[PDB]
RNA sequence: CCUUAAAAA
RNA sequence: GGGAUUAGGAAUCCCCCA
RNA sequence: UGCCAGCGCGGUAACGGCUUAAUUUGACUCAACGGUGCAUAUGCCACCGCGUCGCUACGUAAAAGUC
RNA sequence: UGACGUGCAAAUCAAUCGAACCAUCGCAGGAAGGUGGCCAUGGAAGUCGGAAUCCGCUAAGGAGUGUGUAACAACUCACCUGCGCAAUUAGUAACUAUGACUUGCCUCGUCCGCAUAAACCAAGAAGACCCUCUGGGGCGGACCACAGGGAUAACUGGCUUGUGGCCAAGCGUUCAUAGCGACUUUUUGAUCCUUCGAUGUCGGCUUGUUCAGAACGUGACUGGGUUUAGAACAGGUUAGUUUUAACGAGAGG
């Protein structure tokens, strides 16, 4: 029934939404818990880290966790080993090129939103956000 | 200056 | 041609009387 | 040289371990050797200790004293000279696993200096004289003043240090003098006034460094009147000159005016930290008496104020019953974490959810003061300890449960799970 | 008539004064 | 030249 | 500092005029 | 409960040694070189003798102090 | 420390002695998308810090110049479009400190003793002080007498201002300049120019004190500190002639 406009608060690499979100989010009207549960071991287990956005629509007067990725972190997303770093190990420059599939293959879910030429514009876009590789695709 | 005494002439 | 006169004074000390005629 | 603070919290970890270790009998044998003190005269008074163990109405006990003595003894002589901030021996053979027993020596050399000799060879490591060091103690630069020169001194809880000292010539008295004596005078107070430039700062030089302060001292301390003048002079100190105690007399003056003034130092001090109580508290009521409610107090609001942004000014009693214990299931079904209040510690109903009835096991004890230790940095703004000494202080407790702070803004009362989330996702952006 | 002076006086005082505190 | 505070009528 | 004597330590014995 | 809390009692029946994951352990003049010989096949778990100065308390008491 | 003080008086109410006397030698409109960039940070998403500073659209827009917010939000600027002639009196006790033991410099000490008619034409006065290779002398390298010197100090004043006094890293929760801020002679030194046949030197009108501008205001007032002889000293203590013509939550107000 309630709905209302999403916040998009996460910023965090962390499962489980919080260190322990299950029970502080409760009110006294009360909630049916959903995508706070399992769910965020589909996104853990799979999109895990990179800070990924979450949408708050609330359909039925209860947490709804989206799991899709905006941007700009999207591009880190390219590697096969990412065991954690603990903390203060030198800012850890993880980083080793790129797949030469970047172009549409990966950037077909960045297609909502971004507007102008597509070929001359969107696939072009995505190349700047590769500051982080240092190497390019070369 | 000649010393004495009564006559006018000392301190002369 | 006025007359002369003495008179004492401090320590010991003459001092000129002389009338003024 | 944040790795030097690392090895502080290993003397931490140390000295919990070692408080915690204790052993059957008098075998037990704490140490501490004082620094600029020879080792070998404490050798000496250890082999008369030896002497007293010669004779004992017991077997086992006289064994292991004399097996702790040996062990003392053999570990001493590794060292050759006196180490730096004293030395701190510990010896024994402490019981652990189920009763197991072992012989354990425990050696360090602290990151923090004191000046005390303490043996006592009974049951229990008596680590307490050591807690003082536990402590970030500011350091207590005293200048003492005198007619011939000045001692730069210091103190630091236990630890007195002469940092300098000099000597000059005085001007004093005109005496006879002449018709003019009065431009002796002015040479007078010319020396005087040279006295006050270069010798303050050269304490420039030797205490404030670099912008920051090195001291919360700067005690005057002197016979004569130059520190009447000291104070009272705009060649003193910029900022500094708030952070004077009290005068302090000395009637015999020199070292021994330095030493009377170590004590007088100690209970000005207790009153400058009766100052620090009641300011420190005394914000805090400052906070209360806006309607803005950028305050907060009690176990309720004041964790998930800490799990938001740091609170501007933390506030917590020393001794606090409520302990953080872990609620965590054996199979972790459920993590779970909550503050203990004595009601709540009486009842125990929260160990048993009524989702499954499974009590939640104990894993190790993490005690809400030391939870506070472990990371406040890393929670950001700065720990702070208050004592119930003050008169404002037994109001902070019984009026406030004894904890809270000053918030750097207001904060709403959590509603629905919007306003919920608004205010959780961002404890989480601020985590 | 005549003798003159010589003495310590009133006006030698000062003189005494002025010798008294160089 | 002296002798445990580290434990019995 | 290490031995020896003593039940064990000291000790002794082995290395400017205003 | 185990000189702690309490009422004369209460102190678990009121080769040496560093090192080492271990260097098993007992044994200190002659009379050393699983826990408890200070409960006794077994229970319980007496010469090695007897004022000054510095701390604390009201000359004395209270300490293991230094001569 | 009275009166007098060129007086009644060379001391009042052999006149000379630390070697006598005599003689001789602008306004309006656009200021935005990928993207709240990366990283650090409790948080800082133009505007805390570090590095980087690339481009789609387009008549404009920076990985943002200056305000603001905890941070966003918000308001603007770079750019863009339109309009009678005496006489001054080494090492150490089991908390620490300490240490058995092995007339006072500092000094205004606090509640193991540095060192028990006339004068005169400012006056009377050839300074009883200072001084007779040396930026005065001494050092380093005062019971006193006389002849002279500002050629050579101490009082003041003059010259000098070394001394003293009166751009903006940062502080100020945030923010450089609300308020602070690192890198003139009222002080003194120095000079000897003026004054040695003389310019009466201090303070005042609990310590004598200054302290806590006007010859270092004012002696043709005080003698307290200095202070010649009594008991060599910027070592102390004592007694010693001073001359003449509404707002704010409240508390507060």
């Amino acid at each position: 029934p309630n709905e209302i406009k999403v916040v998009y608060l996460r910023c965090t690499g962390g499962e489980v939404g919080a260190t322990s979100a299950l029970a502080p989010k409760i009110g006294p009207l009360g909630l049916s818990p959903k995508k706070v549960g399992d769910d965020i071991a589909k996104a853990t287990g799979d999109w895990k880290g990179l800070r990924i956005t979450v949408k708050l629509t609330i359909q039925n007067r209860q947490a709804q966790i989206e799991v899709v990725p905006s941007a700009s972190a999207l591009i880190i997303k390219a590697l096969k080993e990412p065991p954690r770093d603990r903390k203060k190990q030198k800012n850890i420059k993880h980083s080793g090129n790129i797949t030469f599939d970047e172009i549409v293959n990966i950037a077909r879910q960045m297609r909502h939103r971004s507007l102008a030429r597509e070929l001359s514009g969107t696939i072009k876009e995505i190349l700047g956000t590769a500051q982080s590789v240092g190497c390019n695709v070369d | 200056r000649v010393r004495g005494g009564g006559t006018h002439r000392s301190g002369q | 041609p006025k007359m002369r006169r003495r008179t004492y004074r401090a320590h010991g000390r003459i001092n000129p009387y002389m009338s003024s005629p | 040289a944040a790795d030097r603070n690392v090895e502080i919290w290993k003397i931490k970890k140390l000295i919990k371990s070692l408080e915690a270790a204790r052993g059957n009998g008098t075998s037990m044998i704490s140490l501490i050797i004082p620094p600029k003190d020879q080792i070998s005269r404490v050798a000496k008074m250890l082999a008369d200790e030896f002497g007293t163990a010669s004779n004992i109405k017991s077997r086992v006990n006289r064994l292991s004293v004399l097996g702790a003595i040996t062990s003392v003894q053999q570990r001493l002589k590794l060292y050759n000279k006196v180490p730096p901030n004293g030395l701190v021996v510990y010896c024994g053979t402490i019981v652990t696993e189920e009763g197991k027993e072992k012989k354990v020596n425990i050696d360090f050399e602290p990151f923090k200096p004191i000046n005390t000799s303490l043996y006592l060879c009974d049951n229990k490591f008596h680590t307490e004289a050591l807690t003082a060091l536990l402590s970030d103690d500011s350091k207590f630069g005293f200048i003492v003043i005198d007619g011939s020169g000045a001692l730069f001194g210091t103190l630091q809880g236990n630890t007195r240090e002469v940092l300098h000292k000099f000597t000059v010539d005085l001007p004093k008295k005109h005496g006879r003098g002449g018709q003019s004596a009065l431009r002796f005078a002015r040479l007078r107070m010319e020396k005087r006034h040279n006295y006050v430039r270069k010798v303050a700062e050269t304490a420039v030089q030797l205490f404030i460094s670099g912008d920051k302060v090195n001291v919360a001292g700067l005690v005057l301390a002197g016979s004569a009147d130059f520190k009447t003048e000291l104070s009272q002079s705009d060649m003193f100190d910029q900022r500094l000159q708030s952070k004077v105690l009290k005068l302090v007399d000395i009637s015999y003056g020199g070292e021994n005016g330095f030493n009377q003034a170590i004590e007088l130092s100690t209970e000005v001090l207790s009153n400058v930290k009766f100052i620090q109580e009641k300011k420190l508290i005394g914000r805090y009521f400052d906070e209360i008496s806006q309607d803005t409610g950028k305050y907060c107090f009690g176990v309720e609001d004041t964790l998930k104020a800490l799990e938001m942004g740091a609170v501007e000014i933390l506030i917590v009693y020393e001794n606090l019953d409520i302990m953080r214990y872990v609620l965590h299931c054996q199979g972790t079904e459920e993590e779970k974490i909550l503050y203990l209040t004595p009601e709540q510690e009486k009842d125990k109903s929260h160990f048993t959810d009524k989702e499954t009835g499974q009590e939640h096991e104990l894993i190790e004890s993490m005690p809400l003061l030391e939870w506070f230790a472990n990371n406040y940095k890393k929670f950001g703004a700065t720990l702070e300890i208050v004592t119930d000494k003050s008169q404002e202080g037994s109001q902070f407790v019984k009026g406030f449960g004894g904890i809270g702070g000053i918030l750097r803004y207001r904060v709403d009362f959590q509603g629905m799970e919007y306003q919920g989330g608004d205010d959780e996702f961002f404890d989480l952006d601020d985590y | 008539m005549e003798p003159l002076v010589l003495s310590a006086k009133k006006l030698s005082s000062l003189l005494t004064c002025k010798y008294i505190p160089p």
